[PDB]
RNA sequence: GGGCCUGACUGCGAGGCCUGCAAGCCGAGCAGGGGCGAAAGCCGGGCCUAGUGAACCGGUGGUCCCGUGUGGAAGGGCCAU
RNA sequence: GGAUGACCCCAGGCGGUAGGGGAGCGUUCCCGAUGCCGAUGAAGGCCGACCCGCGAGGGCGGCUGGAGGUAAGGGAAGUGC
RNA sequence: GUGGAGCCUGGGAGUGAGGGCGCGAGCGAUAACGUCCGCGUCCGAGCGCGGGAACAACCGAGACCGCCAGCUAAGGCCCCC
RNA sequence: CUGUUGGGAAGCAGCGCCAGAGAGGGUGAAAGCCCCGUAGGCGAAAGGUGGGGGGAUAGGUGAGGGUACCCGAGUACCCCGUGGUUCGUGGAGCCAUGGGGGAAUCUGGGCGGACCACCGCCUAAGGCUAAGUACUCCGGGUGACCGAUAGCGCACCAGUACCGUGAGGGAAAGGUGAAAAGAACCCCGGGAGGGGAGUGAAAUAGAGCCUGAAACCGUGGGCUUACAAGCAGUCACGGCCCCGAGGGGUUGUGGCGUGCCUAUUGAAGCAUGAGCCGGCGACUCACGGUCGUGGGCGAGCUUAAGCCGUUGAGGCGGAGGCGUAGGGAAACCGAGUCCGAACAGGGCGCAGCGGCCGCAAAGUCCGCGGCCGUGGACCCGAAACCGGGC
RNA sequence: GGGGGGAACCUGGGGAACUGAAACAUCUCAGUACCCAGAGGAGAGGAAAGAGAAAUCGACUCCCUGAGUAGCGGCGAGCGA
């Protein structure tokens, strides 16, 4: 018996074109070329979820030197302190505190000098 | 038990491997054939039982021996099937040729020949030929050798 | 070993038959293979770029025209050239062997036996070629006709009667083989019928 | 259509009981007057054939 | 350097070297019939490593294995070259 | 561990071209089928931010469509761009 | 020394254009992103990740998936960073 | 038959009925019982056939004994040159015959693989001869055959249009609806076209007609954009818009970021291929082999062609094949055998589990899968060669 | 009475090459493709100057098998009673 390709390739290539939604000119209209745009976002994606948390981690650590710097530290005088210390606290925190509880940073930063 | 339940037991049909079809099947693009060259080819190589590349092959190396004939042919001569006295254990009166066909012993077109492997039987045994030892085992355990011409 | 309904004048007797007491589904599956691939016609075919029927003139040069090159145009490559291995004319069938069949055979009759669905009749009433009476016949036999029943019988005059109906299907003795068995609910023989079955699986 | 047996190989080589191929020891044809006896009578006996050699012969021989 | 000699053996060959194959190489020992030596023993060419050529086709000596109804013959096989 | 591939627990492996192997998805067709789904709407199409699945996919919903489709389990290939 | 170790029999391969680097040589001119061998490595197939401005093979390190957590490696800590 | 939903009943519901007929197709949807059929039956004045039956006709049929008349001529036969056969000059016979020579009539002749003998087989040089066999223009039956890029080249007015001097090449092109009820009439317009009206269950079913994908072109809306540096994404945050501790759309800024395939030592590569989209498009099949695997039987396993049966029913058929013994060039011997003087040495060979029971197994058959051989053998592509024609 | 036509099939008279032999000449492809003549619903063959070892068989044709046997073969590729 025969098996024609009949329905099923015109619905792998919605499939793909769906996914490449919102891209530029051919990229969201000709299979090939969204396609492609996929491959090429798949592998961003994946390489850039790996990379958000150094994007963040930096940031925070930028946050809490400026905190420090407020107080007559550095950052890495303020992490070794923390670490003799034995304060975990990690640094998505240590950022939040430096914004939103600067008394609470205050005595972290004291608890770090003092450790020293 | 109902058609619905037919099946047949696991590993009695394998799907057949296909090449050719898209990467994840892990056969695509080349369908297992390595890249360029006579092998990969429609049609491939010559038969690889015999050629080696243009050098001589180990076949045609090797000597011929001995008589391989001439026309008009094979020259007919009267032709002999061994079969072992153990073969003869399972009957009791008489073996003869026709018996020993039947049995799916002795195949068509052969004359009897009784062979020395196993005990004899005192049976009455008509062959063609028997063995030395055949015809000791056979005479000492009181059975009767008979040749036919 | 198994006992077997008897349907007669006395009433229901019992009848012992030695059937296989192990059912082997693997086999009895390649039985119905067999059937199935050997009734089979055999009759897909396609042509191939020599069966097409086009010329073999070379369409245009193989070089310097711009396009790609191209031989006749009987070739797979084009709309309306031939299909590459597409069917021809086939032979599905093949010897199964014959033990097997035998096997089978019996193994599926011992099935129904074992399931209480097989029946053995001394004969068939009033039934002479009138679909009404072996309809009567059979409901005062317990077909009720929501099962389905295999028919087995060398009375040609209890065939017609029996076969218009949906839920039975009806062979002469020398016809009976697993396929039709298996596919029916129900087994029902003359005794002259089952009399030959033993001697087939003999 | 059936495989048809090689003759080259018919005629120079013997399946053996257990399937090892044989044939004769090659290099006395011709040229042996300055060979050793010790030469001569070793070349004179058949050899048992390496196996990924005769594995190939074998199957020139589909009904041996 | 000399004396006697032909083991520059015939039938084999445990076990190895080498090695993709096929080749190549070394070889104690047993048997037959010998050489030299009083004997122990040595001798299956040459101190060694190059001096060579698979298979096919054919020649010659031997064998007496096959011989197209049968006896021969033709022609082949086998051993040697 | 329990007895068996039910699932739980502990540990370890899991970059990959040629290429070996395994397990699956889907397309046409056959048995299942004198059956079953179907105008209270078949297939097909267009949506979906929902459900299941690692995935190939499979569901479910709305719109279109207007007459077909076809399960569990098996079978066979003109089977996937 | 229990390892995606080893050995044996078998089925299926692909490969038989390599390349850079370090070390040892030859060839070349104590030239070549040169050539030809040896030991090793990496790329090949790790054009995946950090460093080296950028950069297959230099340094760091072998990516099963997820985290807006932690410690390090080479390399870095004046601003771009 | 009735009721019901529905444009329509054959759907659903109620109560029936036929069946040697529940194959299948139609009928407004899904019907055994409405139609056409189906099972089962019936039918030819005329032409054709008539391998069966019957009849006729042609034709057919003895035994010793004697005679030695006849028994297929440029023939046999031999030689030369060739072909045919499995036979390629081979030890080359046989059958055939182009050249030369050239008989006999059964006490004749040919043959059994050079030749000779013996022992046999057969009767050359005249002719005919059903059936069993091949094929498919034609008719019919049937599909785990196609379904409009498929299936024939052609579903259609196709061997056509068209191309070519010619031989020759050779397309595309199917579908309103149940029914034409195929849109009277009015309005704009030269018309085409449209807007009303009307038909229809439906008219983005309106004839440029089922479905109506995608590339491609547009209108309208949301968000966005004129100091910005880009394989067009991705991650993050923020703004706006939408659906209603959430999502969706959009994208300003910031981070990161060298298309796909191919071929390569090595490509984003300034190396190949691709304008985009849809459809077509490449590892198969037979027969053998080899291994593996699921089963059947197991010193055995298995049938082929055919025959009988069936008309989606199977069976019979043992001829044959593989296995049961090997060794040897062979004669030949045989659990051995070959080399050899060897009772030497060596090559190649020989030797289940449990309780008579069961279990397993040699082997072999069938299925399935991998790979191999032969075929065009994964698909596409030469330049060329050859035949016959134009 | 012939003549001309007929899709395949059939006999007869002529008769390639690519290709395979991993080059090529014998060999292969193949007495195939093709041209020609002729028949016919078939055609051919057919009633032993046979076979070939059996003291046997008994026209011819066709299928299975014998058998990829016997053999043939640059004893190659292959061919094949
Ligand atoms: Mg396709
Ligand atoms: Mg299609
Ligand atoms: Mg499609
Ligand atoms: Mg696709
Ligand atoms: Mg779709
Ligand atoms: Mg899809
Ligand atoms: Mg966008
Ligand atoms: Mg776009
Ligand atoms: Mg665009
Ligand atoms: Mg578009
Ligand atoms: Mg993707
Ligand atoms: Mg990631
Ligand atoms: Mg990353
Ligand atoms: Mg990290
Ligand atoms: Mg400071
Ligand atoms: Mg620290
Ligand atoms: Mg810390
Ligand atoms: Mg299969
Ligand atoms: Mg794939
Ligand atoms: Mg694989
Ligand atoms: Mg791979
Ligand atoms: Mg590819
Ligand atoms: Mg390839
Ligand atoms: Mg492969
Ligand atoms: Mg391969
Ligand atoms: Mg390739
Ligand atoms: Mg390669
Ligand atoms: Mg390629
Ligand atoms: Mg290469
Ligand atoms: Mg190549
Ligand atoms: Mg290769
Ligand atoms: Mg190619
Ligand atoms: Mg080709
Ligand atoms: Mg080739
Ligand atoms: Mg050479
Ligand atoms: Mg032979
Ligand atoms: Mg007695
Ligand atoms: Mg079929
Ligand atoms: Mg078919
Ligand atoms: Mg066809
Ligand atoms: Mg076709
Ligand atoms: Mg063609
Ligand atoms: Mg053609
Ligand atoms: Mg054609
Ligand atoms: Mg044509
Ligand atoms: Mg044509
Ligand atoms: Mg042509
Ligand atoms: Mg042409
Ligand atoms: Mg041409
Ligand atoms: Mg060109
Ligand atoms: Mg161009
Ligand atoms: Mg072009
Ligand atoms: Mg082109
Ligand atoms: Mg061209
Ligand atoms: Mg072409
Ligand atoms: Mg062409
Ligand atoms: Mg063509
Ligand atoms: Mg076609
Ligand atoms: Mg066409
Ligand atoms: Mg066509
Ligand atoms: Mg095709
Ligand atoms: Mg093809
Ligand atoms: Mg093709
Ligand atoms: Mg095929
Ligand atoms: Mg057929
Ligand atoms: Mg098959
Ligand atoms: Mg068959
Ligand atoms: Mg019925
Ligand atoms: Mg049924
Ligand atoms: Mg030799
Ligand atoms: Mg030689
Ligand atoms: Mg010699
Ligand atoms: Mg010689
Ligand atoms: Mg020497
Ligand atoms: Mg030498
Ligand atoms: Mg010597
Ligand atoms: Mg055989
Ligand atoms: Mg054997
Ligand atoms: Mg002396
Ligand atoms: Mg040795
Ligand atoms: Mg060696
Ligand atoms: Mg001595
Ligand atoms: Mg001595
Ligand atoms: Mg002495
Ligand atoms: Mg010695
Ligand atoms: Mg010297
Ligand atoms: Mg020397
Ligand atoms: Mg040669
Ligand atoms: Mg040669
Ligand atoms: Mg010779
Ligand atoms: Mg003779
Ligand atoms: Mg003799
Ligand atoms: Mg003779
Ligand atoms: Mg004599
Ligand atoms: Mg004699
Ligand atoms: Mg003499
Ligand atoms: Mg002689
Ligand atoms: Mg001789
Ligand atoms: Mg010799
Ligand atoms: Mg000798
Ligand atoms: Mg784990
Ligand atoms: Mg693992
Ligand atoms: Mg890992
Ligand atoms: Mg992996
Ligand atoms: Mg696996
Ligand atoms: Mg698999
Ligand atoms: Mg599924
Ligand atoms: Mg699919
Ligand atoms: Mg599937
Ligand atoms: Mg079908
Ligand atoms: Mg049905
Ligand atoms: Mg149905
Ligand atoms: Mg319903
Ligand atoms: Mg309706
Ligand atoms: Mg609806
Ligand atoms: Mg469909
Ligand atoms: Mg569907
Ligand atoms: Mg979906
Ligand atoms: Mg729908
Ligand atoms: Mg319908
Ligand atoms: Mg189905
Ligand atoms: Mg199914
Ligand atoms: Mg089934
Ligand atoms: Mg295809
Ligand atoms: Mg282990
Ligand atoms: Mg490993
Ligand atoms: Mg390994
Ligand atoms: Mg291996
Ligand atoms: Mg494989
Ligand atoms: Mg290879
Ligand atoms: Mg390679
Ligand atoms: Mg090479
Ligand atoms: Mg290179
Ligand atoms: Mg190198
Ligand atoms: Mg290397
Ligand atoms: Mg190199
Ligand atoms: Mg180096
Ligand atoms: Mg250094
Ligand atoms: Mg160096
Ligand atoms: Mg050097
Ligand atoms: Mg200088
Ligand atoms: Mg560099
Ligand atoms: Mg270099
Ligand atoms: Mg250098
Ligand atoms: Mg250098
Ligand atoms: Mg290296
Ligand atoms: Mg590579
Ligand atoms: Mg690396
Ligand atoms: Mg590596
Ligand atoms: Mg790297
Ligand atoms: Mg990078
Ligand atoms: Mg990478
Ligand atoms: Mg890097
Ligand atoms: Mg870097
Ligand atoms: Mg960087
Ligand atoms: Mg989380
Ligand atoms: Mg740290
Ligand atoms: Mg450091
Ligand atoms: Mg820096
Ligand atoms: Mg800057
Ligand atoms: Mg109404
Ligand atoms: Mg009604
Ligand atoms: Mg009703
Ligand atoms: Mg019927
Ligand atoms: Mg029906
Ligand atoms: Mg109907
Ligand atoms: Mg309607
Ligand atoms: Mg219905
Ligand atoms: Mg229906
Ligand atoms: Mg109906
Ligand atoms: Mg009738
Ligand atoms: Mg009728
Ligand atoms: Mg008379
Ligand atoms: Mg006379
Ligand atoms: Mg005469
Ligand atoms: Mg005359
Ligand atoms: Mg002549
Ligand atoms: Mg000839
Ligand atoms: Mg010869
Ligand atoms: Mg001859
Ligand atoms: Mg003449
Ligand atoms: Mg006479
Ligand atoms: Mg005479
Ligand atoms: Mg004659
Ligand atoms: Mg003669
Ligand atoms: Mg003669
Ligand atoms: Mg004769
Ligand atoms: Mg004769
Ligand atoms: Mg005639
Ligand atoms: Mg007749
Ligand atoms: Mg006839
Ligand atoms: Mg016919
Ligand atoms: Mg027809
Ligand atoms: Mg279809
Ligand atoms: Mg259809
Ligand atoms: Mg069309
Ligand atoms: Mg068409
Ligand atoms: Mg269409
Ligand atoms: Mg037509
Ligand atoms: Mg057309
Ligand atoms: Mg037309
Ligand atoms: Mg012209
Ligand atoms: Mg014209
Ligand atoms: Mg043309
Ligand atoms: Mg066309
Ligand atoms: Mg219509
Ligand atoms: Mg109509
Ligand atoms: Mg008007
Ligand atoms: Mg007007
Ligand atoms: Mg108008
Ligand atoms: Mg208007
Ligand atoms: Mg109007
Ligand atoms: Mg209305
Ligand atoms: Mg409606
Ligand atoms: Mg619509
Ligand atoms: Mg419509
Ligand atoms: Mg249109
Ligand atoms: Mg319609
Ligand atoms: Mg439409
Ligand atoms: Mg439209
Ligand atoms: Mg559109
Ligand atoms: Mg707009
Ligand atoms: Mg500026
Ligand atoms: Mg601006
Ligand atoms: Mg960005
Ligand atoms: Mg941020
Ligand atoms: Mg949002
Ligand atoms: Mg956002
Ligand atoms: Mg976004
Ligand atoms: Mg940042
Ligand atoms: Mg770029
Ligand atoms: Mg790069
Ligand atoms: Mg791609
Ligand atoms: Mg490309
Ligand atoms: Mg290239
Ligand atoms: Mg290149
Ligand atoms: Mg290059
Ligand atoms: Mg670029
Ligand atoms: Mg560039
Ligand atoms: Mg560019
Ligand atoms: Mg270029
Ligand atoms: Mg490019
Ligand atoms: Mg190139
Ligand atoms: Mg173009
Ligand atoms: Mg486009
Ligand atoms: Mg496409
Ligand atoms: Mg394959
Ligand atoms: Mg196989
Ligand atoms: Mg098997
Ligand atoms: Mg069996
Ligand atoms: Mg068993
Ligand atoms: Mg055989
Ligand atoms: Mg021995
Ligand atoms: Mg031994
Ligand atoms: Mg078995
Ligand atoms: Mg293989
Ligand atoms: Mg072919
Ligand atoms: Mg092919
Ligand atoms: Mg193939
Ligand atoms: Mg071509
Ligand atoms: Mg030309
Ligand atoms: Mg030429
Ligand atoms: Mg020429
Ligand atoms: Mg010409
Ligand atoms: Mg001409
Ligand atoms: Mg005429
Ligand atoms: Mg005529
Ligand atoms: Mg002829
Ligand atoms: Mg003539
Ligand atoms: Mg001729
Ligand atoms: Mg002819
Ligand atoms: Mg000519
Ligand atoms: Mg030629
Ligand atoms: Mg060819
Ligand atoms: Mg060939
Ligand atoms: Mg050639
Ligand atoms: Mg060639
Ligand atoms: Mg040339
Ligand atoms: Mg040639
Ligand atoms: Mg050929
Ligand atoms: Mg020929
Ligand atoms: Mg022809
Ligand atoms: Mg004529
Ligand atoms: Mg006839
Ligand atoms: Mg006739
Ligand atoms: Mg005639
Ligand atoms: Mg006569
Ligand atoms: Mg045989
Ligand atoms: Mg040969
Ligand atoms: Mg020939």
């Amino acid at each position: 018996p025969r098996a024609k390709t009949g329905v099923v390739r015109r619905r792998k290539h919605k499939k793909i074109l769906k996914l490449a939604k919102g891209y530029w000119g051919l990229r969201s209209k000709s299979f090939r070329k969204a396609r492609e745009t996929l491959f090429a976002a798949g592998n961003y994606a994946y390489a850039h979820r790996k990379r958000r948390k150094r994007d963040f981690r930096r940031l925070w650590i930028v946050r809490i030197n400026a905190a420090c710097r407020q107080h007559g530290l550095n950052y890495s005088t303020f992490i070794h302190g923390l670490k003799k210390a034995g304060i975990e606290v990690d640094r998505k925190n240590l950022a939040d505190l430096a914004v939103r509880e600067p008394q609470v940073f205050a005595e972290l930063v004291e608890r770090a000098k003092a450790a020293q | 038990m109902k058609l619905s339940d037919l099946r047949p037991n696991p590993g009695a049909n394998k799907r057949r491997k296909r090449v050719g079809r898209g990467p994840g099947s892990g056969h695509g693009k080349t369908a297992t054939r390595g890249h360029k060259g006579q092998k990969s080819r429609s049609g491939g190589l010559k038969d690889p039982r015999r050629f080696e590349g243009g050098r001589s092959t180990t076949l045609m190396r090797l000597p011929k021996r001995g008589m391989q004939g001439q026309v008009p042919g094979e020259i007919k001569r009267p032709r002999y099937q061994g079969v072992n006295l153990k073969d003869l254990a399972r009957f009791e009166g008489e073996v003869t040729p026709e018996l020993l066909v039947r049995a799916g012993l002795l195949k068509k077109g052969y004359r009897l020949k009784i062979l020395g492997e196993g005990e004899a039987k005192p049976l009455k045994v008509v062959a063609h030929a028997f063995s030395k030892s055949a015809l000791e085992k056979l005479k000492a355990a009181g059975g009767e050798p008979v040749l036919l011409e | 070993v198994y006992q077997i309904p008897v349907l007669s004048p006395s009433g229901r007797r019992e009848l012992a038959a030695d059937l296989p007491a192990e059912i082997n589904p693997h086999l009895l599956w390649e039985v119905v293979r067999w059937q199935l691939a050997k009734r089979r016609r055999g009759t897909a075919s396609t042509k191939t770029r020599g069966e097409v029927a086009y010329s073999g003139r070379k369409i245009w040069p193989q070089k310097h025209t711009g396009r790609a090159r191209h031989g006749d145009i009987g070739a797979p490559i084009f709309v309306g050239g031939g299909v590459v291995f597409g069917p021809k004319p086939r032979d599905y069938s093949y010897t199964l062997p014959k033990k097997v069949r035998k096997k089978g055979l019996a193994m599926a009759v011992a099935d129904r036996a074992r399931e209480g669905k097989l029946l053995l009749v001394e004969a068939f009433a009033g039934v002479n070629g009138k679909t009404k009476e072996f309809l009567a016949w059979a409901k005062e036999a317990g077909l009720d006709g929501s099962e389905s029943v295999l028919l087995v019988t060398g009375n040609e005059l209890v065939r017609r009667a029996a076969r218009n109906l949906p839920w039975v299907v009806t062979l002469a003795p020398e016809g009976l083989n697993v396929y039709d068995i298996v596919r029916t609910e129900r087994l029902v023989m003359d005794l002259d019928a089952w009399e030959v079955f033993q001697n087939r699986i003999g | 259509p059936k495989m048809k047996t090689h003759k080259g190989a018919k005629k120079r080589v013997k399946i053996t009981a257990s399937g090892k191929v044989v044939a004769m020891k090659t290099g006395k044809r011709h040229l042996n007057w300055q060979k050793s006896g010790k030469e001569i009578r070793q070349k004179g006996r058949k050899f048992v054939l390496a196996k990924p050699e005769a594995e190939r012969i074998k199957l020139l021989l589909p009904y041996e």
